[PDB]
RNA sequence: AGAACUGGCGAUGCGGGAUGAACCGAACGUAGAGUUAAGGUGCCGGAAUACACGCUCAUCAGACACCACAAAAGGUGUUAG
RNA sequence: GCCCUGAAAAUGGAUGGCGCUCAAGCGUGUUACCUAUACUCUACCGUCAGGGUGCCCUGACGAGUAGGCAGGCGUGGAGGUCGUGACGAAGCCAGACGUAAGGUCGGGUCGAACGGCCUCUAGUGCAGAUCUUGGUGGUAGUAGCAAAUA
RNA sequence: UCCACACAAUCCAUAGCAGGCUAGGGUGCAC
């Protein structure tokens, strides 16, 4: 339904709150981890410094988990965890997984379309094999 | 000149800090200026004084060692360059490329016989006149410092001579082409004018 | 700013619903309870829910 | 007298177009709420228009870049104003109060 | 051409050859396959034998450090040059070793020129002479690889292939 | 004084509490002093301050002085409730409208507009700034706090 | 519902209410900066003549007028002033509505709809003048100092101009 | 150096102050719009080359606190009282 | 008051700088502006008030090292449950989010294995410790390859 | 070899808006 994700991409922090120091060392990892002395700029908390994980910055609990498509995106096994996804349709988009081989992937893009939850399913096939 | 694409300014008696304020601030607003008539610049104080503050940056400029800068800059038209320098934000790219869009020039540069022209009251006749600890004009200034200024004055005075005969057969020809009212005119007309601008 | 504000905050609440519960039977009872509770007049009824839901120190042997 | 001088002043980004082929430059529209007066515009035009890029509120980018526009031309005559912008503006500040 | 690096052209169009863990300095050859780009087998001969006669020196635009000077730049002015003779030794071996698959594959005389040549250091071979005060530092050798891709395809392909813009508008 | 502060409950900068007409609350006052800025606010300057920072009760959360919510409900044991009715009880200081002047907490003040509201923090009425008690003064002072 | 985690399920059409309120512009801004609504012509220029209807203000100024063209056609602007003087007409617009498309006698109909206005517009252009004229209508802008005058009326030119608007749309595809 | 009474720093961001742990404003989830504090409005540098007046002409001098110096003596027919 | 006189210091001039002097000084009043994360407001995340039906809503408070507590993420293996696989794991670019721990898929590589859930356990998460070991860049085409002159 | 120059990538009719044809001094030109 709502135009609410246009707020999930308005709102961020995709400041990107990686390590920092991270740019100067490759070991330095790109993962996040807390700065922990006092010393540190970052962790006196200010803007151009990178902002920090907090909760605060989390988005509103309607619109998390959600695909910028704003359908809701269940991993999709076999043939059978179509069954619940057909149920949703419109609410529920089936991401594929890596997992699947082509063969199957086929059986399950054919009864997907049928279904009517088109979202990621025709993508992923185009992708494996055409 | 007050638009966008002119500027050409007329340094005579006008104050030193001043126009370099409103000069400065033009660069910032990304014109391409030429301030004319260098010599004839003045800032105001007893040149005593004046010349005290210069003397030092000259001393200044008898070192460090090595060679390659600082500096002190002789002249009416590098007096105003390191005024403009020092107005600017001299740190940034922006700052050094307003600075860059400077030309100073003494006496008239090669023919702008388009008038240089006096700023919003920027001129040091009224603006000192309580008084004048003295006032010193930027040629009186250099004569002590040392000579790009030997030749500029000398072009000024040879500048001035041929533009004044200049001016006088303009305004002749001028005034001449001009008798235009005195009045013919009023032909109707001249209500219309009354009128047409008074309603 | 702050305070009183500051420490009620700064505070706690109030019970809780026990930790863990081994008996399916009694994390459904004392559910029942804040239920009969809620639904009429009964203050006993609330009481006794909170005390189900501590543990050593709130549950009475008699 | 005057002229101008005077700070009023109100006015809105109706909106900035980066605007290319690879030919055409940049532009961008302001309305200023009443102000120039048709003939305070139109005697002028030539007149700078700085906003300050301020924090506005919270953390907006607060920084020491104070932004002048200058008024092109007139697209709207007794209004709306053609304006361009040369610098760097705060970060898609099209809706954002005009004034001095 | 070998198990390779960047190839990017044609087998009938192309001649190959790469060396294979040649002991010879890395930098000095690295300059060597810089300046010795495109230009034909035959100029690239007559410059070769011309370095190992101190008659052409090589250009180091890279590579620097108390290397002689600008006894001629010859191609540009540059300070840097030497006329590393072992290292152009083995480049006159791998453009003859080319020039040979060129000539069999049934490629003209007047042929083209050196599209890609490459050189890395390949392992560093270990070895180690001793030092004073009962202290090791260790000498050791690049074995090097060199690819050579000769084309076709320089002249006539730089027309053809004409190549890179376009539109619009669906 | 913080704690004086929080008898009055000022929690905060731009809150805002009546007081009553006696010496006691003065002397209590002289402590909070340079906090604070004092005056009698006229009939209708106080009229325009419920309107807009005026706050809920317990047994609901903050819900504001706006139109129905006074008129239906706020609890009231001594006299009628409803906006003209309480305004005036409050301003006449008669019997159990120092327990009308237990707001529900406190009026939570804009900062001033033009900062005519605010004169020099620095100074007192007698210095020339904000400080102090002034009648004339905290009427406009409370008309910028809009 | 039930248990078990929860995704929708769909819905509206609600409001609500205003209606003293709602009227207030509806006539109106016009009261402002004087005059009528659209449509508009060009006394000037040319002595006989003309009519257009303001599709658009891209901004006040720039302003857009239309009609019809599917093939090879007629004309067109967006304009920042050439010619354009106001009539008596008025809808419940100012002046939006759009493209460039008309067309089944678009041309034609605002042809003969001009004839009528600016008939009315040369006595009243007499009454006052002509020469002079063409320099009100260059500007554009415009539009207080004197809002005026008669014509004699509306019914059709509404008519017309409500169908151009309507017109001015197009869907139905096409690749031309 | 060593106590008392208190706030801050430590563990407190952000705005002001050239920079600058504890000076002023200010106690900070996010994001925006508005308006303000402290403090500032010739240029750098928002924003006044503001308005009424008076002294000063040494480049005094652009300074709350501050590694901001300047005294006794103070002349003095400098100005003023 | 002002001011000079008292008034001398070491690599180069400054009141932050340019440096104006009926001021851009300093003091007396005064008008208008500018300006924070403040304050107000909009939207919304946690806690606590609480309400109401695994879920929804109202309003207040809400930086943080040492540090306490509580919820969660990820790891190898076990069992059971849900399955997945001859193009799997794994890899690198990217693509989607979750503040976030992580997450999911795609390119195009690869040629056999892998998730989820519940419950558990533990050789269970690193930038660092003149940390261990291996590999690698700059240092460099640099020092040395020079005293019987053969 | 390179100098100078085309092309494109960087006071009147009045259509129907607009123009811009043709009946009857101000300033751009290789000076």
């Amino acid at each position: 339904m709502a135009s609410l994700p246009h707020p999930k991409i308005v709102k961020k922090h995709t400041k990107k709150f990686k390590r920092h120091h991270s740019d100067r060392y490759h070991r330095v990892a790109e993962n996040w981890r807390k700065q922990k002395g006092i010393d540190s700029v970052v962790r006196r908390r200010f803007r151009g410094n990178i902002s920090q994980p907090k909760i605060g910055y989390g988005s509103n609990k309607k619109t998390k988990f959600l695909s910028p498509s704003g359908h809701k995106t269940f991993l999709v096994a076999n043939v059978k965890d179509l069954e619940t996804l057909t149920m949703h349709t419109k609410t529920y988009a089936a991401e594929i997984a890596h997992n699947i081989s082509a063969k199957n992937r086929v059986v399950i893009l054919a009864r997907a379309k049928a279904l009517g939850i088109k979202v990621t399913n025709p993508k992923g096939r185009l992708a494996l094999e055409a | 000149m007050s638009v966008e694409p002119v500027v050409v300014i007329d340094g005579k008696g006008h104050l030193v800090g001043r126009l370099a304020s409103v000069v400065a601030k033009q660069l910032l607003n990304g014109q391409k200026i030429v301030v004319v008539r260098a010599e004839e610049l003045n800032i105001s104080g007893e040149f005593f004084r004046n010349k005290l503050k210069y003397h030092d940056f000259l001393r200044k400029a008898t070192a460090f060692n090595k060679t390659r800068g600082p500096f002190h800059f002789r002249a009416p038209s590098r007096i105003f360059y390191k005024a403009l320098r020092g107005m600017v934000s001299h740190k940034t790219a922006r700052g050094k490329a307003a600075l860059e869009r400077l030309k100073v020039f003494e006496g008239i540069p090669p023919p702008y016989d388009k008038k240089k022209r006096v700023v919003v009251p920027q001129a040091l006749r009224v603006l000192r006149l309580k008084p004048g600890r003295k006032y010193t004009t930027l040629g009186k200034l250099s004569t002590s410092v040392g000579w790009k200024y030997e030749d500029v004055v000398a072009k000024l005075e040879a500048k001035r001579k041929v533009s004044s005969a200049e001016y006088y057969a303009k305004k002749r020809a001028f005034t001449k082409k001009v008798a235009s009212a005195n009045a013919t005119a009023a032909e109707s007309d001249v209500a219309k004018q009354l009128a047409a601008l008074g309603y | 700013m702050g305070i009183d504000h500051t420490s009620k905050q700064h505070k706690r609440s109030g019970h809780r619903t026990a930790p863990k519960s081994d008996n399916v039977y009694l994390k459904l009872l004392v559910k029942l309870y804040t239920f009969l509770a809620r639904r009429t007049d009964a203050p006993f009824n609330k009481v006794v829910l909170k005390a189900l839901f501590l543990s050593k120190i709130n549950r009475p042997p008699v | 007298m005057a002229e101008s001088h005077r700070l009023y002043v109100k006015g809105k980004h109706l909106s900035y177009q980066r605007s290319k082929r690879v030919n055409n430059p940049n532009v961008s529209l302001i309305k200023i709420e009443g102000v120039a007066t048709p003939q305070d515009a139109q005697f002028y035009l030539g007149k700078r228009i700085a906003y300050v890029y301020r924090a506005s509120k919270e953390v907006r980018g607060s920084k020491i870049r104070v932004m002048w526009g200058k008024v092109t031309r007139t697209h709207g005559n007794s209004g709306v104003v053609r304006a361009t912008f040369r610098n760097n503006l705060p970060a898609k500040t099209f809706g954002a109060s005009v004034r001095i | 051409m070998a198990r390779y690096g960047a190839t990017s052209t044609n087998p009938a169009k192309s001649a190959s050859a790469r060396g294979s863990y040649l002991r010879v300095s890395f930098k000095n050859t690295r300059e060597t396959a810089q300046a010795i780009n495109g230009w034909e087998l035959t100029k690239a001969q007559k410059y070769l034998e011309q370095v190992l006669d101190h008659q052409r020196a090589i250009p180091f635009r890279r590579f620097n450090s108390s290397i002689g000077r600008t006894a001629q730049g010859k191609e540009f002015g540059v300070t840097k040059a030497r006329w590393p003779a072992k290292s152009v030794k083995f480049v006159q071996g791998l453009l003859q070793n080319a020039a040979a698959n060129a000539e069999a594959k049934g490629l003209d005389a007047t042929k083209l020129y050196v599209s890609h040549i490459q050189v890395n250091q390949a392992p560093k071979q270990r070895r180690r002479t001793y030092r004073a005060h009962g202290r090791i530092n260790k000498y050791e050798s690049s074995p090097s690889h060199i690819e050579l891709v000769v084309t076709e395809k320089e002249e006539a392909v730089a027309k053809a292939a004409e190549k890179k813009v376009v539109r619009l508008t669906s | 004084p913080r704690k004086v502060l929080q008898l009055l409950r000022l929690t905060r900068i731009n809150s805002g509490t009546f007081v009553k007409v006696t010496k006691a609350t003065l002397e209590l006052l002289k402590l909070i002093e340079p906090y604070v800025a004092y005056g009698y606010p006229s009939y209708s300057t106080i009229r325009q301050l419920v309107y807009k920072r005026g706050f809920g009760k317990i047994n609901k959360q903050r819900v504001p002085l706006s139109d129905n919510a006074i008129i239906e409900a706020n609890l009231g044991k001594y006299g009628i409730l409803s906006i003209d009715d309480l305004i005036h009880e409050i301003i006449t200081v008669g019997p159990h409208f120092k327990q009308a002047n237990n707001f529900l907490w406190p009026f939570k003040l804009s900062n001033p507009s033009g900062g005519w509201g605010v004169p020099r923090k620095f100074k007192h009425f007698i210095q020339g700034g904000s400080f102090g008690n002034r009648e004339e003064f905290i009427n406009k002072l409370v008309k910028s706090m809009n | 519902m039930s248990a078990q985690k929860a995704p929708k399920w769909y819905p509206s059409e609600d409001v609500a209410a205003l209606k003293k309120t709602r009227k207030a512009a509806r006539p109106q801004k016009l009261r402002a900066s004087l005059v009528p609504g659209t449509v508009l012509i060009l006394l000037a220029g040319r002595f006989r003549g003309k009519r257009v209807v303001y599709l658009k203000h891209l901004e006040d100024n720039t302003l857009l007028i239309s009609g019809p063209f599917k093939v090879n056609g007629v004309p067109l602007r967006r304009v920042n002033a050439r010619y354009v003087i106001a009539t008596s007409t008025k809808v419940s617009v100012e002046g939006v509505n759009v493209e460039k498309f008309n067309v089944e006698y678009f041309a034609k109909e605002k042809l003969t709809k001009k004839e009528k206005k600016e008939a009315n517009l040369f006595p009243e252009q007499q009454n006052k003048e002509i020469k002079a004229e063409r320099v009100e209508d260059q500007k554009v802008v415009d539009k207080a100092l004197i809002a005026e005058i008669k014509k004699t009326p509306l019914l059709k030119q509404y008519l017309s101009a409500s169908f151009s608007l309507k017109n001015g749309d197009k869907p139905h595809m096409l690749k031309f």
